[PDB]
DNA sequence: ATCGGATGTATATATCTGACACGTGCCTGGAGACTAGGGAGTAATCCCCTTGGCGGTTAAAACGCGGGGGACAGCGCGTACGTGCGTTTAAGCGGTGCTAGAGCTGTCTACGACCAATTGAGCGGCCTCGGCACCGGGATTCTCGA
DNA sequence: TCGAGAATCCCGGTGCCGAGGCCGCTCAATTGGTCGTAGACAGCTCTAGCACCGCTTAAACGCACGTACGCGCTGTCCCCCGCGTTTTAACCGCCAAGGGGATTACTCCCTAGTCTCCAGGCACGTGTCAGATATATACATCCGAT
């Protein structure tokens, strides 16, 4: 018979070994394709340092991580396992981000 | 309403041209570029009157003109240059009108403070003259052909001419006439008057009839 | 001791944009510590940016940038323009 | 020896001389740029006419002629670029914008 | 009968007003506009990277309309090739088609909305409606004026709206001839007078004239002018398009990359020209006023005159 | 600009002149009078072809059929008379409306009528049975002008209540409502509406939008129907006629009067555009009891 | 850009940029058509141009005719009578709080009064300028309550 | 070479990898593409004021320093990049 | 027979006023008495003005009206209208206050 | 003269009228201690700043611009004390 | 007369010369105290010294010897007064410290 | 370029602490950033009580006082002691 | 869902006033004019990082696919909280009075500023080699059905 | 709940390049005068703070009490976790062109610094009305009976 962990479990296991590891989680080009997307918006044809952008998305997913945290933070404070689009967009509001 | 933007009776804004400059610290005013002209707050239509011209810098290549001009006066054009502008040159006294320059006059001096009598009656306007007067000295007569059409004081500017217009109950050389009004005086009377034209125009479209005491005054 | 603020100024503005609406003492000193504030903002920024342009020298590109980086969006477009108007009319002089 | 002071030769309100003995005082740089200054004094021109501007919107709304700090807050929590310039920013005898939430009201 | 080297990748095309020009789109995303005097390309336009799918020209020809499969639809001057307008949507946008008395305004039938009318003037937009709200695939088109709107839904119902109030003007539909529908696949209108065509799921093309769906009222039995389909092969048809005049009707078998070619009054097939084996048909187009005809089958055109 | 110059003068109504109009084929000109008469005249020499008695009494409006065959007269005696242009012949009497009848028009395919009367309602009426099909309650005010659109799927009516209303015409259905509007008619094109207002104003409404698009002014119209046309085989114009004894034309699209044809001694009651040639038929009113036709080169 | 091309562009572009619309102001009124930029021309008020001294003469004139009088005053010498002769201009109605203003321009010698837009005037706007007891319902929330 | 919709280029894998990284446990779909969007507005503002320091370093590529300096004024520092 | 209103309705009404009203709502000599004795504890015998007692006063209140504006907030994402301490604790964590 | 106990000074009338002016309806009672404590917690920063200032003013009393300064060094700037 | 650094005189390890360069170089004041640079400098020692311990500390029990950002990062987070001090500070390959919820336990 | 940095002394007050000790050159690069910001810090604090101070001279006072202000407890206390030892230790010759 | 009554709130009014607009004489920072240096600007050169492309891989992403797990809705109750009314209480006005300490001026002096002469601490650059990263494989331990 | 199985921990071995150590090679640090000056300090005010004390009262604390949201529990739906498969494009490695970045060397425009003079700003008086406050009033809105 096929064996299925219940659910989270194999998710839990991401977390613990997420926290273990430290690396980036986001592919390097779609990343770098986005900001030279956005960069074209201010002005089109600019270059960049590959530690200049390296930067940029740890930068980024740290400021994400964080997100992500005090959000399942307040979802706990919600009561909730699942997390709610309000749980972000309020919590930026505390952050002052709105 | 007609309100107007001043103190005193001055030097009206609005009727003068883009390259003409004002200080009114003195009131003084000036320009860059060849002649221009700008006009009082006031117009006369009767009566004899009466104000000045200080003159506060007379350069070589500086030579203003200061005169009287009825409406259609294009204050572009140096106060004379017209038929409807009799001013005159603050290099020589001479009588400057439709560009015609005229010698039956005194002499002008770099800080002359000038005095400008005008009567008019209340096809030369009848009785009507104008007297030129350096610190109320009489320069003399300067136009007894007064066409019709009301007048108002005027200066012209060359390259860089500092002058300015002055009332009255600051004069320095006033003739003691008690007919004569000064600038301020007859300033008022045409502010009180066009007051009361707006009066009578707002009656006129706002309510039925209109009626006026005996014509005289 | 004299202590200088820009009330005058702040009081002139206000004439010059409301010459009926009158002013606090309170709200008066509020705009006066504001302005203060957002000077020193625009300063300390603009003498960091020169730093990293390591240039000893502040001038009114760094702070036409800086103000940039300050002002939310059209703000600083507006405010720019009248301050180009500004250095404009001063280097006309 | 006429003099004109750099701020009517800017047409302007805010003391350029003033400001630039400021800056000079307040050690940010060796040397200036002449009309950094006029610049900077303007921009300040500019957003204390709008702060202000709004200020008396709010007062003659409510029927003020002289301005209260709490027209300004009032007029810095409306407008979202000046609140996002003033976000962290706090205010005298400011209080707080009208604000109900939804689910406050009874039904 | 006479292909074009210098173009690559085409995938529609689209005459000028007076069949002076064309604008073939490209998978690259490029407008090739070509001329058929000089015999030569006239433009290029970078208008997406996604290839177009949906072209129109302006009345005064200066404007042209474009439909990316990114759901970017954007209007582009003839003249200088900028990005007039750009709006996207979703389900992504089936037609173009620029209003042909009001360049202003332009109706879009996208893939699973109500197709909508927009202008340029205003970036506005009117949802037309929808008979039976379940629809999801509904092909529309301005009558010859830009009067009329007339919508065909994949379950053979046909709306003629006024094309200012929306307003059902008209109504009724088609049948497989027993009792059952058929998916609506294109309405087509003629340049010249009030024939028009339909092409359905049924591979039968049904002729009408407007004047009698107006007259039939809504829910009515209006029959075609004309009936039109290939009784020997039983051949479906990517792209139909009338003659300039409108007395010639022409229907593109892609399963077979032939081209049938009947008349309107009698409605006997004029001709048939046979392309290359190989070639899978792709657009199909007649010149307004002359007896040529563009045909787009794996990126390559060929020209057809008379 | 327009040089209209009299070519030929016309009369012989014994009273006021209502209405003029010329054939769609440019071949006569219809003229109708409150002297129960009209009269047919020639549009190119202004000769005199006939007079068509028979209507009880004053005619309030008269026009052609399409095919320059049939001409509908609508009379003061309620009453409108369809008649052969050729034969003179009474083909049919219209009996229905309860008051005074105006205005009448064709369809565009000459087999329809629609009538404006006094009593407010507009009736609309077979040709071949000369049989009223509808009647709709269509103003608060007796109707001064009916005409259809460009192919006669609309109707549109104005009324002294100082109404413009498009109507649907297979069912009546009063599909658009856009000043004592004296005289209303589509463009040519079908997308536009001529109404005159008795303000001394023309006005030109897009249909699609149903908003004014141009005004028109300087001649006088307070009190009288005085018509107006859109001259096309020249110049793009508006000539109406006008209280003071003038017939302004203005430009069609900069709205400025491009000619000022004087020479009648009456109210200019009614005008006439003609449809192939730059003439123009300008009939004034009792006072002056005469028709000019005026021709320019542009 | 020269007042002279500036009014030739303006009379050029007045017949499709401007309108005339049911007004909720009152009656009849001016409307935007096409987004109007700030200082622009927005319209003249065309009409006959008289001397002030015969104003009155056609006002009574008027008054014998119970005709509403159609006249603004260009100058102390100078009025344009729009009454029997006048353009789209007559109807531009009032609002305390205005985007446009009128402004006198001499072109060629003549004058010509053109109303220009306050600020940047965009389409379905109701045009209104200050005319400078009757009611005012221009909605304005600093309205007078009366022009007078 | 203009670009565009890179946003989507963000994989919903990638977002819940980051979000376990976070400590989550479940998740909704609504959350993925408002997050790209927080996303896109959060670095909105540094590039461009990153630009904007470039802007006054008049040259055409972008430096690390730049974002420094942003994430500074952002007060959002960042360490290791000099 | 006794009128009482329905809860929160004085309640939200004093809301209203409050949102209305301007001036502090902390009694002054208690305030003061607070600050010395903090004072006392980094070092004794410390005078003070008025002016600057007013502004901590003030400045104090605007930061604890602003704490329990997003605390309500926050209890909204938590769909209630009664507030729970974890609420603050958590919003001063999303402040950056832990 | 030594004091303490002040903090309880703070009553309970006042908080929740601090709070109505937050907008909020219901409240429990395990708070205002718990606020109290914050808003000690908070104190407890700023005047020992300030008087850090004062440390380095070398002066006995406080003064309002200690504050100020605090407030802007606690990035929490106030307006309307020079 | 042998030069040596100002820095051995204060016993220390950051270069005291290049603080005072940088601190001049700031335009902070327009003379620096003597013993200012000094005072900082060792500051600065004594907080590194803080710093590169605890990051020494997580090394050895991760059993590493070489200090990869992953460890300073976590005694970032495992110190609170480092932490409120650097709270607002972002961290290059840090990762978040082991936090684990309660109700996300498993039951 | 000659470019300035601390990683030399890094190591060296590493083998004071910690011999056997090797490290990333990133994670030197972060603590050289690190040691930037502590610096920039101190020295903006220091100058902006100065102003207050209206002083012109920044001597040990403003870097104690300014430290305090921005270390908290033993962290401020043990920094205090240190830059005072060291102080007095230069200050001795 | 309405009406009646209670109550709370927006308004007009009157006057009081004390902030506040306004004007002064006097001060000094700002303007005006003049001199120097040297930061900044420009340009030619080098480098060299970047931006571009090309091909092979697979780990990763897309997508599908149950399906148990919890989001959520509802439902009972109950305890905790608004409220209005009692009570008592410090809060505030205000005015008094002392001076400790800010807050100012006048020295005088140590103290960097600064420059010049000197150089070795430090930094770019070059080997080098060993913890460290990867890998494969074996043993351990959690987990899901009994 | 005791196994099966699965993800993981750890162990040994392989190969590597960054961490590090050392080497030329300065310029920036030191040293030592030298000088004008920041402030250290003394020594005055005066005032704002600090405390005193009384008087009034709005305010605060507690009570009782209804009540209604918080909370706890149930059942449902759906939906996101987990695994399997299929597709792809990130990556990675390499190559190549140039275009910008950084550099240096001149060159000089602008600003710092100085000195002069005064005029706008500032402290300081001075009437004076915007609005604060109180009162009666008219309007809005809740709460309960119907």
């Amino acid at each position: 018979k096929p064996h299925r962990y219940r659910p989270g479990t194999v998710a839990l296991r991401e977390i613990r070994r997420y926290q273990k590891s430290t690396e980036l989680l986001i592919r390097k080009l779609p990343f770098q394709r986005l900001v030279r997307e956005i960069a074209q918006d201010f002005k089109t044809d600019l270059r960049f340092q590959s530690s200049a952008v390296m930067a940029l998305q740890e930068a980024s997913e740290a400021y994400l991580v964080a997100l992500f945290e005090d959000t399942n933070l307040c979802a706990i404070h919600a009561k909730r396992v699942t997390i709610m689009p309000k749980d972000i967009q309020l919590a930026r509001r505390i952050r002052g981000e709105r | 309403y007609r309100a107007c933007l001043y103190e005193r009776v001055l030097l009206a804004l609005h009727d003068r041209a883009p390259q003409l400059k004002i200080s009114d610290d003195r009131l003084t005013v000036v320009g860059e570029k060849g002649y221009s002209m700008v006009r009082a707050s006031h117009g006369v239509r009767k009566g004899a009157w009466y104000f000045e011209i200080t003159v506060d810098e007379m350069p070589p290549d500086t030579a203003a003109r200061l005169g009287w001009s009825q409406p259609l006066g294009n204050l572009q054009a140096p106060l004379g240059y017209d038929k409807f502008s009799y001013s005159w040159r603050s290099k020589k006294g001479t009588k400057f009108h439709q560009s015609i320059g005229k010698h039956y006059s005194s002499g002008y001096g770099q800080g002359d403070v000038l005095g400008f009598y005008i009567n008019l009656p209340e096809k030369q306007t009848p009785h009507s003259e104008i007297i030129f007067y350096k610190n109320g000295v009489n320069q003399g007569v300067a136009y007894k052909d007064i066409f019709e059409g009301v007048y108002f004081p005027a200066i012209s500017l060359y390259k860089s001419c500092t002058v300015s217009i002055n009332f009255g109950p600051c004069f320095k050389y006033p003739p003691k006439d008690l007919t004569y009004r000064p600038m301020s005086d007859m300033g008022w009377g045409a502010v009180v008057e066009h007051t009361l034209a707006d009066v009578l125009y707002h009656v006129e479209t706002e309510v039925d009839g209109r009626r006026s005491p005996p014509w005289e005054p | 001791t004299r202590k200088e603020s820009y009330a005058i100024y702040v009081y002139k503005v206000l004439k010059q944009v409301h010459p009926d609406t009158g002013i606090s003492s309170k709200a008066m000193s509020i705009m006066n510590s504001f302005v203060n504030d957002v000077f020193e903002r625009i300063a300390g920024e603009a003498s960091r940016l020169a730093h990293y342009n390591k240039r000893s020298t502040i001038t009114s590109r760094e702070i036409q940038t800086a103000v940039r980086l300050l002002l939310p969006g059209e703000l600083a477009k507006h405010a720019v323009s009248e301050g180009t108007k500004a250095v404009t009319k001063y280097t006309s002089a | 020896a006429k003099a004109k002071t750099r701020s009517s030769r800017a047409g302007l309100q805010f003391p350029v001389g003033r400001v630039h003995r400021l800056l000079r005082k307040g050690n940010y740089a060796e040397r200036v740029g002449a009309g950094a200054p006029v610049y900077l004094a303007a921009v300040l021109e500019y957003l204390t006419a709008e702060i202000l501007e709004l200020a008396g919107n709010a007062a003659r709304d409510n029927k003020k002629t002289r301005i209260i700090p709490r027209h300004l807050q009032l007029a810095v929590r409306n407008d979202e670029e000046l609140n996002k310039l003033l976000g962290r920013v706090t205010i005298a005898q400011g209080g707080v914008l009208p604000n109900i939430q939804s689910v406050l009201l009874p039904k | 009968d006479g292909t074009l080297d210098c173009i690559s990748m085409a995938l529609t095309c689209t005459f000028n007003r007076w069949g002076t020009l064309l604008a073939v789109g490209c998978n690259d995303g490029r407008i090739v506009i070509w001329d058929f005097l000089t015999r030569g390309i006239a433009k290029i336009i970078s208008a997406h990277i996604h290839p177009v799918c949906s072209l129109c020209w302006s009345r005064d020809g200066h404007k042209l309309v474009s439909a990316s499969t990114d759901n970017i639809v954007s209007q582009w001057d003839v003249l200088s090739g900028d990005c007039d307008q750009r709006f996207r949507f979703p389900s992504p946008i089936l037609k173009v088609q620029y209003h042909p008395r009001d360049q202003n305004k332009v109706l879009v039938c996208p893939m699973k909305s109500a197709p909508v009318m927009l202008t340029l003037s205003d970036s506005k937009h009117v949802v037309l409606p929808v008979d039976d709200d379940s629809d999801l695939n509904v092909v529309a088109s301005f009558d010859r004026r830009g009067e009329y709107i007339y919508t065909g839904n994949a379950k053979g119902k046909i709306l003629v709206l006024k094309t200012d109030s929306q307003d059902l003007v008209a109504s009724f539909r088609v049948t497989t001839g027993t009792s059952n529908t058929t998916a609506i696949k294109s309405i087509e209108f003629a340049r010249k007078g009030s024939c028009f065509l339909i092409n359905t799921a049924d591979r039968i093309i049904r002729v009408y004239d407007g004047r009698e769906i107006l007259t039939c009222g809504r829910d009515g039995e209006p029959e075609p002018m004309q009936k039109l389909q290939d009784l020997v092969n039983r051949t479906p048809w990517k792209k139909c398009c009338f003659s300039g005049d409108g007395e010639y009707i022409v229907a593109g078998s892609a399963r077979q990359h032939a081209l049938y070619i009947w008349e309107k009054s009698i409605g006997n097939l004029v001709k048939i020209l046979h392309g290359t084996r190989g070639e899978l048909l792709l657009d199909v187009a007649w010149h307004p006023v002359r007896p040529i005809i563009a045909s787009i089958s794996s990126g390559v055109v060929s020209i057809w005159a008379q | 600009k327009p040089n209209y110059a009299l070519k030929f003068t016309l009369a012989g109504h014994t009273k006021a002149v209502s209405s003029v109009k010329f054939s769609p084929n440019g071949e006569w000109l219809a003229s109708s009078s409150a002297d129960k008469l009209i009269k047919i005249w020639g549009a190119y020499d202004g000769k005199f072809e006939k007079t068509i008695s028979g209507h009880k009494l004053g005619i309030s409006d008269v026009a052609w059929s399409s095919d320059s065959n049939l001409l509908v007269s609508a009379s003061d005696d309620k009453t409108l008379k369809i008649w052969d242009v050729s034969s003179g012949k009474c083909l049919k009497t219209l009996k229905g409306h309860s008051n005074y009848v105006f205005c009448c028009n064709f369809n565009p395919q000459s087999n329809l009528i629609v009538s404006g009367s006094f009593d407010e309602s507009v009736r609309i009426w077979d040709v071949k049975t000369g049989k009223c099909l509808k009647t709709l309650p269509a103003h608060s005010d007796p109707v001064s002008a009916v005409h259809f659109n460009r192919d006669g799927s609309l109707i549109v009516s104005s009324s002294y209540d100082g109404l413009c209303r498009i109507w649907d015409t297979a069912s009546g259905q009063c599909l658009k409502t856009l000043p004592p509007v004296s005289f209303v008619k589509f463009s040519p094109n079908g997308k536009y509406i001529l109404a005159a207002t008795l303000d001394n104003t023309l006005k030109l409404w897009d249909y699609s939008k149903g908003k004014c698009l141009k005004t028109y002014t300087g001649h006088k119209n307070e009190k009288y129907c005085i018509f107006a046309n859109f001259s096309v085989t020249g110049g793009k114009w508006i000539v109406s006629g006008s209280e003071d004894n003038l017939v302004y034309i203005w430009n069609l699209q900069t709205k400025e009067i491009v000619q000022k044809l004087q020479g009648h001694t009456d109210v200019v009651i009614s005008t006439a555009c003609h449809p192939t040639e730059n003439i123009i038929a300008s009939a004034a009113l009792e006072n002056d009891k005469t028709i000019k036709l005026w021709k320019s080169d542009c | 850009l020269p007042m002279p091309m500036r009014f030739r562009h303006l009379k050029k572009t007045s017949k499709e940029a401007v309108g005339v619309y049911r007004s909720p102001i009152h009656g009849r009124g001016l409307f935007c058509k096409r987004n109007i930029d700030a200082g622009e021309m927005v319209i003249e008020y065309a009409g006959i141009v008289i001397r002030s001294i015969l104003t009155d003469k056609r006002e009574k004139y008027y008054d014998s005719k119970g005709i509403g009088c159609y006249m603004f005053r260009i100058d102390d010498s100078e009025v344009v009578d729009a009454t029997m002769h006048g353009n789209a201009a007559r109807f531009i109605n009032h609002s305390c709080e205005p985007n446009c203003y009128s402004r006198v321009i001499n072109i060629d010698g003549q004058k010509h009064i053109v109303i220009f837009a306050m600020r940047k005037i965009y389409r379905g706007e109701e045009l209104t300028y200050d005319y400078k007891k009757l009611p005012c319902n221009c909605g304005a929330k600093k309205c007078r309550k009366f022009l007078n | 070479k203009v670009l565009r919709d890179n946003i989507q280029g963000i994989t919903k894998p990638a977002i819940r990898r980051l979000a376990r990284r976070g400590g989550v446990k479940r998740i909704s779909g609504l959350i993925y593409e408002e997050t790209r969007g927080v996303l896109k507005v959060f670095l909105e503002n540094v590039i461009r004021d990153a630009v904007t320091y470039t802007e006054h370093a008049k040259r055409k590529t972008v430096t690390a320093m730049d974002v420094v300096y942003a994430l500074k004024r952002q007060g959002r520092t960042l360490y290791g990049f000099g």
